[PDB]
């Protein structure tokens, strides 16, 4: 019986009154109707606008959890391919030069081999190459 | 034709070209200073107008500073 | 006046002396470096603390350091 | 032209003479000065001669231009505000078939523009009703832009009010963080130079202010005719 | 030159920097010429006496001016309508319009209106006539005189304390915990019982007859026999009218809970049992540390015993570090005072104690804003003086391997993770706000990202809020915690479950967004202060920063340029972020409470999700009454507030000269002015004594920050007071 | 006293002030082989004579700036410039070069003062020398 102050938009008089006039974002003439029918399934406040629930419950998993994993996969992909390209370009006798002039073949090669980034990162951490010892890192005076 | 009747166009044109003018004047000052630093040569400017400008500059800056303070204060 | 100190890491490169605009530094004979010379600051009462000497020093951190202290007419660079 | 026009014209004169003072001092003292007698050897674009002589920040001609940009902005802003309010209050409007004229702001310039409170309430507050209320209509792009102008301005203060040593130390810590994961770049990052910091600050400041004024004027003048 | 006698380097300066830096470094005793530890401590002791005397004089002056030119004896007869009066106005520069406008509060002369809420405080503690106010003012004058004389006396050569007397931590802690806290709170409970409550029940008790009338019909017999429950019998009824005997009980120590039905404030008997119990707890705590009788704990043994296997040395040698360093103690005290000042604000705006103070909305807003700003200042000062400690007092060999010296070991990790959390908050918070703004702008506000503050609503439910239907803990009438028969449960649940008060205000999505923004501000200000404190000893750019002191301008343009590198610069930067965070906090509080007081909570509930709502419904909307304080048509009582509003908008801008433009330009200009003065006939007769120079770099930053802060405070103070007074007052 | 023959200059407002005759001034003397034009560090350009020249300035930095200009900005270089400090009592102290040899080059007879025998990282901790009126470099 959570959210006793929240009611589904399908049963919210404010949403019912205000959803007849939803604008069309694209040139598609039915996009307002599509928006109304998709937002009727959410939890709405007294103002007839959908609210999201992020307490972790799976009934509202599409509110945060699914987009959460969707973001995380892409962000990990970008970070892993960047780190791999930097590491492989370091020992090229001019890593600084190849940072402003991108090595397109190697860049794309790292782009493709980056969907398996979680497994690669997990394997690398177990292999000790993901992190460096604190005695092997420059430090500022205390 | 029909420009003065269009108030938005009047205001826009006025403000736009005035901003352009202000930027141009500031650039004039900047590149004049650039010339003075770089292209100036003392040997070619003995007692000319440029030299005599450079020789009473304290008077210029002092009197101009006074007029700025006077204008700011009273206005 | 400001205090200018030269530590034992100087390599006798003379850059600090030339960079000084108020003639405070000097080159003196030494033995701890290959160049067999070191920097001295006999006229620190004329130093204005412009830090050009430090900017010219090529050693790690600075073999020559300038600490700003009591301000006099000379050290403030006043013409009036 | 009356008392208010007199005061505004003399304000224009004041701001213009001050901008001329800054730029003229920059040009005349570029070669050298009493404080620094060999400014020419340091170039046109240098940040300072050091903390010596009590502090020699912003002695080059470049810094004089950097300081003159703000005063040019102030002067031109006052000029365009004068033009806008005077035109709206005494010239622009509508004509009845009898022959009478009804101005946009009903001639309030001659009595409100003589105090700063007038320029705040009767001009900046009263005439901003057309831009803040622009959401939901075709003028919304101005309202957005208006807020955008109010943002970048503030953003520029990060660069004008600070110095590069703090950012260099912060970058040192962040570089340690990226070094721990073996992801440090070959091109060592550095905080922006003093001259670059001043340039970034003045650029973002001018952009924000001018965008604010443009959005305000366009949204106001597209709602009266 | 004689001035400044405490420094010889500044005394030989021929310029005007001598005067500025003499004023600046006057109260920094730790670096005076020929200063000993003993003399330093004694001077500090006398100066602290001085600040206490000044505080007492300030309170006496407040009381005296209220009693003299106020309307207290008429305010008590109708606290819900009459406006309290602060002090009279005597401005010869006034015109007739201002005289007619400021003759307010039913007075007969120009007069101010008090917004410090002292009338409510005086009424609540039983002061009903201005003669009592006058007597209090005179007594405070005498107390201030006594403290000034005490400072003078303990400065004398034979009454001069020793160094060991200043380093007796155990005895000081015992005496100040048991006596300064426990005994004082016990005496306050006694004042409430013997005087305040009988005055609330329409009985006049003063010095002339307090020794006769007992507070309770059974005096001191049940207390010693053990029949304490007698004092809690027959409490005040809900139909009690404050200040009269109508429907009043005879109990003195109760746990009624909730709020008084009329005054909408906590029950005075609750205050009595609360302060008495606190006094007992403090008196027990004060007997903890051994002084000279063998019994008691010793702090050094405690600290050295609590060593950890993961921290190497644990809290070893921290006693010596804290006892030898004054900046460590000052930082700890400032942090604690700031935390409890913020606590005071939070727990007072929601649990009012003084009678009828909830109705007077302007005073509540002013008190919250004032004590919150003070808390922010104190929190900044804690970190600043901790950084000063790291520069001066920290010893890397005495503190070897303890927790303090171990922070520097993993300081880079601290700063990096803190910067990450600040960036993570800022990016996504600004993204959500801008997303909502753009979505609403395109006329489709139904696509806003609106997250319900679930966790805080759950907390409210646990405390017993049944609106959200979580039925957990006190909201669950079947859980153990809600069935213990605790005496406070019925009244407390009655108070929390009514929307008529600020006790646990209902929250929504905009509240979520603004709390996360406040978290961003807090973490960022903490990042600046912590980075400055940890980098005070040195960094890669300046490994020897300690040898340069705490506040130095720069290291010149070498090594890439080193502007704003000292820890003082970190303080100077973090002050801006403190101000910005306080601005966000107070704007949120003020808008929410304006909606609550007007009843139009829907306005905040709708328009607080995007920034245009903040700009329009809060800034633009509420300014209408303020800026019309004086008009071409006339002037009303808000004229002074409009003038101060513009005054702040002016000083704030004036600070930008020092914050943006730097020294060399002004030095060259001053050289030209000097030339002009020296060559002017009839003006060479008058010549200066100290050679004019431009302000130093650090002085410039300080002056700009001061102008900035003064304008920032004054503008918002004027806006808040004017808006709330015009709308409601 | 000193030599004479001032350079041919029209004067300016950027020259000496009261301090010159109340605290100190500075003199620089040099012998040039041609009557040519140089740049005055006080604004404007002046013609220096063929032979010996003497010039009075207000700061030592100005004298050394003019010396740098003389040494570097002329094809026949000038190496004999001398800089003195002129006190208001007429006492003249010969400042630069100190021993007659330029400070940029090593020469015998110098004292090697201002030199620490330790690295900048071995300075004593500030806390240990508290209440001594000395900063770590001072010891
Ligand atoms: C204090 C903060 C907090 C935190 C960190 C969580 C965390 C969590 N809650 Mg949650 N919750 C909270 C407060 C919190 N809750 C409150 C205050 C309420 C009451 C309103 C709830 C009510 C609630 C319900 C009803 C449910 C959760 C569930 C969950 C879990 C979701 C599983 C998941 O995404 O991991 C998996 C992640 C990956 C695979 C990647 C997760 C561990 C769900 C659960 O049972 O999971 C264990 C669930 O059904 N929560
Ligand atoms: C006819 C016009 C004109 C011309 C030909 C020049 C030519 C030159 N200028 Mg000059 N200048 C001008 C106008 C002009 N200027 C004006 C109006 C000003 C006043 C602002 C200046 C101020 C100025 C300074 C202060 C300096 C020069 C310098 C220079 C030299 C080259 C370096 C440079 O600026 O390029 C490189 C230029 C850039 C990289 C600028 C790009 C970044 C700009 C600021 C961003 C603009 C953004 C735009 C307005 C909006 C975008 C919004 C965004 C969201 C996309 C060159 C001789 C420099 C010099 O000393 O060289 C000798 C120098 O230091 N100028
Ligand atoms: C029982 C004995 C006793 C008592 C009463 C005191 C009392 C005091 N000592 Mg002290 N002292 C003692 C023994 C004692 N000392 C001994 C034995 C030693 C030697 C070991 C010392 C050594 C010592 C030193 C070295 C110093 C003091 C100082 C002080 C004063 C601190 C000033 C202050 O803030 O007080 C007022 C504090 C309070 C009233 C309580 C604090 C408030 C807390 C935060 C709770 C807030 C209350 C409530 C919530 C708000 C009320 C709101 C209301 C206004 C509406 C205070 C008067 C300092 C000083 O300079 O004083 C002259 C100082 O420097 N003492
Ligand atoms: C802490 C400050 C304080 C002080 C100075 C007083 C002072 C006084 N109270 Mg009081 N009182 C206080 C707190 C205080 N009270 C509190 C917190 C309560 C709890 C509700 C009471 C409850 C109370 C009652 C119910 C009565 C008094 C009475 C009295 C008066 C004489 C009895 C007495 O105290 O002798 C104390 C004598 C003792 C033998 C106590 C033991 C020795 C102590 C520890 C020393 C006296 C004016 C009586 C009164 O008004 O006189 C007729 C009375 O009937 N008081
Ligand atoms: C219990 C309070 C307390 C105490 C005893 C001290 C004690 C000390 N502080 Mg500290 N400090 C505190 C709180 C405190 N601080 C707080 C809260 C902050 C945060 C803002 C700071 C920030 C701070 C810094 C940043 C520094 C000190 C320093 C010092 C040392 C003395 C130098 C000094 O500040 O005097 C001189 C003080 C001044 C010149 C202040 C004058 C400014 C005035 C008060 C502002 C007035 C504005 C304007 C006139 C208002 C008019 C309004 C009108 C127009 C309407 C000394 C150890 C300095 C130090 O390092 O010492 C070693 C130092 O650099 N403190
Ligand atoms: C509105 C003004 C403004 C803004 C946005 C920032 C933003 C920031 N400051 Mg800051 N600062 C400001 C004013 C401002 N400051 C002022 C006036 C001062 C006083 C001098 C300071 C002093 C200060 C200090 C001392 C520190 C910061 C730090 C930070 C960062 C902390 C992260 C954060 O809070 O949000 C996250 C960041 C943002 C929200 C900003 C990004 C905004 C854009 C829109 C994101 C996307 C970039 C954009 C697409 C690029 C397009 C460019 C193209 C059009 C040309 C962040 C970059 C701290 C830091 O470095 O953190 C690590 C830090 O140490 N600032
Ligand atoms: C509101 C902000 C503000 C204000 C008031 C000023 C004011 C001033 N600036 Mg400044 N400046 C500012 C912002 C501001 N600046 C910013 C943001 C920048 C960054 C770019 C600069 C950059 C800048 C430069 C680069 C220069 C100035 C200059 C000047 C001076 C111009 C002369 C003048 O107006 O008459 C004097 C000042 C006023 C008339 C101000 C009004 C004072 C009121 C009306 C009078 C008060 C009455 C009386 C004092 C009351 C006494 C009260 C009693 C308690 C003592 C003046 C002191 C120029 C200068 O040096 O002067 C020529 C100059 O070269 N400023
Ligand atoms: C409300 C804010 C939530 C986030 C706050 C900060 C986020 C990160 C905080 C983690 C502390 C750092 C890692 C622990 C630091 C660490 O591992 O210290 C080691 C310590 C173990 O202590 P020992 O028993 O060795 O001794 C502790 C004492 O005896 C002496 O220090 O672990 C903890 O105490 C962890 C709890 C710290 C809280
Ligand atoms: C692997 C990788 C990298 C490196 C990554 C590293 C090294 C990571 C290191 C991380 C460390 C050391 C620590 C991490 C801590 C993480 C914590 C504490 C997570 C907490 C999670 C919580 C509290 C979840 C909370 C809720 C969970 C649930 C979904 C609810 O509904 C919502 C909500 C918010 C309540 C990079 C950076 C190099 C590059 C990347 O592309 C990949
Ligand atoms: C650097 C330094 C420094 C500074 C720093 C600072 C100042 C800090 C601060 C800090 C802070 C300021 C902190 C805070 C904290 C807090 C906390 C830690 C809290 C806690 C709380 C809790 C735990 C609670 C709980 C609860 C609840 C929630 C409810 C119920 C009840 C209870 C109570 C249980 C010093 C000087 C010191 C020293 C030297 C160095
Ligand atoms: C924030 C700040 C920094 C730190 C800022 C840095 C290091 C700049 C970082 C810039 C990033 C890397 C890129 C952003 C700007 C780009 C032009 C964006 C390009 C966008 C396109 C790719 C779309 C300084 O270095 C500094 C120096 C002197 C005075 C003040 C300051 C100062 O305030
Ligand atoms: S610049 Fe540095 S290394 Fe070179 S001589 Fe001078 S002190 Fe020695
Ligand atoms: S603060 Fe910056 S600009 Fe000023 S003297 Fe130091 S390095 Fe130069």
């Amino acid at each position: 019986d959570d959210f006793a102050n929240l009611t589904p938009c399908s049963e919210n008089p404010a949403y019912l009154a205000k959803s007849k006039n939803f604008l069309n974002t694209t040139n598609d003439p039915n996009s307002g109707k599509i928006r109304a029918e998709r937002y009727a399934s959410a939890l709405c406040g007294p103002e007839g606008y959908p609210h999201l629930i992020v307490d972790g419950r799976f009934t509202h998993a599409g509110d945060f959890l699914i987009p959460s994993i969707l973001f995380l996969y892409i962000a990990g992909w970008i970070g892993w391919v960047g780190r791999s390209y930097l590491i492989e370009i370091r020992e090229s006798k001019n890593p600084e030069m190849q940072e402003v002039v991108i090595n397109v073949p190697l860049a794309i090669k790292k782009m493709l081999g980056g969907f398996l980034w979680p497994l690669a990162a997990v394997g690398e951490y177990t292999s000790g190459k993901l992190v460096m010892k604190d005695s092997e890192i420059p430090t500022s005076p205390r | 034709p029909y420009q003065a009747i269009d108030y938005a166009t009047q205001l826009s044109l006025f403000t736009h070209h005035m901003w352009i003018g202000g930027f141009l004047i500031v650039g004039a000052g900047a590149h004049g200073a650039i010339f003075m630093v770089r292209d100036y040569d003392p040997a070619k400017n003995v007692n000319n107008l440029l030299d005599r400008m450079l020789r009473h500059r304290d008077a210029i800056i002092s009197h101009l500073n006074w007029v700025c303070i006077f204008l700011g204060f009273h206005s | 006046s400001h205090s200018v100190k030269i530590y034992d890491t100087c390599i006798g490169c003379t850059q600090c002396v030339r960079a000084c605009p108020l003639d405070v530094l000097e080159m003196v004979p030494w033995d701890g470096c290959k160049a067999a010379q070191i920097a001295s600051s006999p006229r620190t009462e004329d130093c204005v603390g412009c830090k050009r000497c430090e900017t010219a020093c090529p050693t790690d951190f600075l073999s020559i350091r300038v600490y700003l202290g009591a301000e006099t007419t000379r050290s403030m660079g006043l013409a009036y | 032209l009356g008392t208010a026009d007199f005061m505004v014209h003399h304000i224009h004169a004041f701001t213009i003479h001050v901008t001329a003072l800054i730029l003229l001092k920059g040009v005349l003292y570029a070669r050298s000065s009493r404080l620094v007698p060999d400014k020419a050897n340091l170039g046109f674009r240098f940040p300072c001669d050091g903390p010596g002589r009590g502090g020699t920040c912003q002695v080059s001609g470049w810094d004089h231009v950097f300081l003159g940009l703000f005063w040019m902005y102030n002067s031109l802003s006052i000029v365009i505000f004068h033009f806008s309010w005077k035109m709206q209050s005494d010239v622009w409007g509508t004509v009845s078939p009898d022959g009478s004229v009804t101005h946009v702001t009903l001639g309030n310039f001659a009595q409100s523009a003589i105090t700063i409170n007038g320029w705040l309430r009767d001009f900046l507050w009263a005439q901003a009703a057309n831009v803040i209320n622009s959401y939901g209509s075709a003028l919304s792009a101005y309202g957005i832009m208006f807020l955008a102008g109010h943002f970048v301005f503030a953003f520029s203060l990060m660069f004008l009010f600070s110095g590069r040593g703090y950012w260099q130390e912060l970058i040192e810590s962040i570089v340690w963080a990226h070094n721990k994961l073996n992801v440090a770049p070959a091109i060592q990052p550095r905080a922006l130079s003093i001259i670059q910091g001043r340039a970034v600050g003045v650029a973002h400041y001018l952009l924000g202010g001018i965008v604010t004024t443009w959005a305000f004027f366009l949204a106001r003048s597209l709602s009266i005719g | 030159t004689k001035f400044p006698k405490f420094s010889q380097d500044l005394a030989q300066d021929p310029t005007t920097r001598r005067i500025w830096y003499g004023i600046a470094t006057a109260h920094d005793f730790e670096t005076h010429d020929g200063m000993t530890e003993e003399n330093l401590y004694q001077k500090i002791f006398a100066s602290h006496f001085g600040h206490i005397a000044i505080i007492f004089l300030w309170t006496s002056g407040t009381l005296f001016h209220v009693a003299w030119q106020g309307n207290f004896e008429q305010w008590i007869k109708d606290p819900l309508n009459i406006r309290p009066i602060a002090h009279a106005i005597w401005d010869p520069h006034f015109g007739e319009g201002a005289v007619n406008a400021f003759t307010q509060a039913g007075a007969s002369n120009p007069v101010n209106i008090a917004y410090s809420g002292v009338y409510h405080w005086f009424y609540t503690i039983g002061m009903t006539t201005n003669q009592e106010l006058y007597s209090g003012a005179v007594f405070l004058l005498v107390l201030a005189s006594l403290f000034l004389f005490a400072g003078w006396l303990h400065l004398q050569p034979k009454f001069r304390p020793s160094l060991a007397w200043f380093k007796n931590a155990e005895s000081r802690l015992n005496h100040h915990l048991a006596g300064l806290f426990g005994v004082s709170s016990l005496a306050w409970a006694g004042h409430l019982v013997h005087v305040a409550i009988p005055e609330a029940r329409g009985q006049h008790v003063g010095w002339d007859n307090f020794l006769s009338t007992p507070p309770h019909p059974a005096g001191l017999m049940p207390f010693f026999t053990g029949n304490w429950g007698v004092y809690a019998a027959d409490p005040d009824t809900a139909g009690h009218i404050f200040g009269t005997s109508e429907g009043a009980g005879t109990a003195i120590l109760t746990f009624l809970g909730g709020f008084h039905p009329q005054t909408e404030s906590l029950w005075l008997t609750d205050i009595a049992h609360h302060h008495l119990a606190i006094a007992v707890i403090f008196i027990i705590a004060g007997h903890m540390y051994r002084t000279n009788w063998g019994i008691g704990h010793s702090i050094k043994e405690i600290l050295n015993a609590h060593k950890g296997p993961l921290t190497g040395a644990g809290h070893t040698n921290l006693y010596d570090t804290i006892n030898n360093s004054l900046h460590f103690q000052l930082g700890l005290a400032l942090a604690s005072l700031g935390v409890i000042t913020s606590l005071v604000a939070q727990h007072m705006y929601s649990l009012p104690s003084y009678a009828f103070i909830a109705q007077d909305h302007t005073t509540q807003a002013a008190l919250y804003t004032h004590h919150q700003y003070i808390a922010g200042f104190l929190m900044v000062g804690a970190f600043a003086h901790g950084a000063i400690f790291f520069v001066r007092d920290y010893d890397p060999v005495a503190n070897k391997d303890n927790v303090l010296a171990r922070m520097l070991e993993h300081k880079e990790a601290l700063i990096s993770h803190l910067s990450w959390v600040s960036l993570f908050l800022g990016f996504h918070t600004l993204g959500l706000y801008v997303h909502n703004d753009v979505v609403v702008a395109f006329g489709t506000p139904e696509k806003q990202i609106l997250i319900e503050p679930v966790f805080a609503q759950w907390i409210q439910a646990t405390s017993g809020k049944a609106l959200y239907g979580f039925d957990v803990l006190l909201s669950n009438p079947d859980s153990i915690a809600s069935t213990t028969g605790a005496a406070w449960l019925p009244g407390w649940l009655d108070a929390i479950n009514s929307g008529t008060n600020s006790l646990f205000l209902t929250i929504g999505p905009g509240d979520f967004l603004v709390h996360h923004a406040i978290a961003l501000g807090l973490h960022t200000t903490a990042l600046i202060l912590i980075k400055g404190a940890l980098d005070a000893r040195g960094s890669k750019l300046m490994p020897d920063k300690k040898d340069f002191g705490y506040s130095f301008p720069c290291d010149g343009p070498g090594r890439g340029g080193t502007c704003d590198i000292s820890a003082w610069d970190a303080f100077y930067l973090a002050m801006f972020w403190m101000l910005n965070t306080l601005g966000w906090l107070t704007f949120y509080w003020h808008w929410k409470h304006l909606g609550v007081w007007s009843g139009n909570v829907a306005q905040f509930n709708e328009n607080s999700t995007y920034l245009m709502g903040w700009f329009r419904d809060y800034l633009w909307a509420n300014s209408a009454q303020l800026i019309n304080g004086y008009n071409p048509y006339g002037v009303n009582n808000l004229s002074v507030w409009a003038w101060m509003f513009l005054f702040g908008h002016l000083v704030w801008a004036t600070g930008f000269m020092f914050l943006i433009s730097w020294r060399g330009y002004w030095q060259e200009l001053i050289e030209t002015i000097v030339w002009a003065h020296e060559r002017t006939p009839l003006a060479n007769l008058v010549r200066w004594k100290d050679k004019p120079v431009a302000l130093s770099i650090v002085q410039a930053r300080l002056v700009g920050l001061a102008h900035f802060t003064v304008g920032y405070v004054l503008t918002y103070a004027a806006f808040l007071i004017a808006s709330t007074a015009g709308k409601f007052g | 006293e000193l030599s004479g023959q001032p350079p041919k200059f029209g004067g300016s407002t950027g020259g000496l002030l009261s301090k010159a005759n109340r605290e100190e001034k500075y003199a620089i003397t040099w012998t040039s082989a041609s009557e040519q034009v140089f740049e005055m560090p006080t604004g404007g350009a002046a013609i220096m004579n063929e032979g010996e020249n003497l010039l009075y300035l207000a700061r030592k930095e100005q004298c050394l700036a003019l010396g740098t200009q003389l040494r570097t900005k002329f094809k026949p270089k000038i190496q004999d410039y001398k800089i003195y400090r002129v006190y208001p009592s007429g006492e003249v102290q010969y400042l630069h070069p100190a021993d007659g040899v330029f400070p940029e080059k090593v020469n015998e007879g110098r004292e090697a003062q201002g030199t620490k025998t330790r690295r900048i990282g071995q300075n004593p901790e500030p806390v240990t020398i508290k209440f001594s009126g000395k900063a770590p470099y001072e010891v």
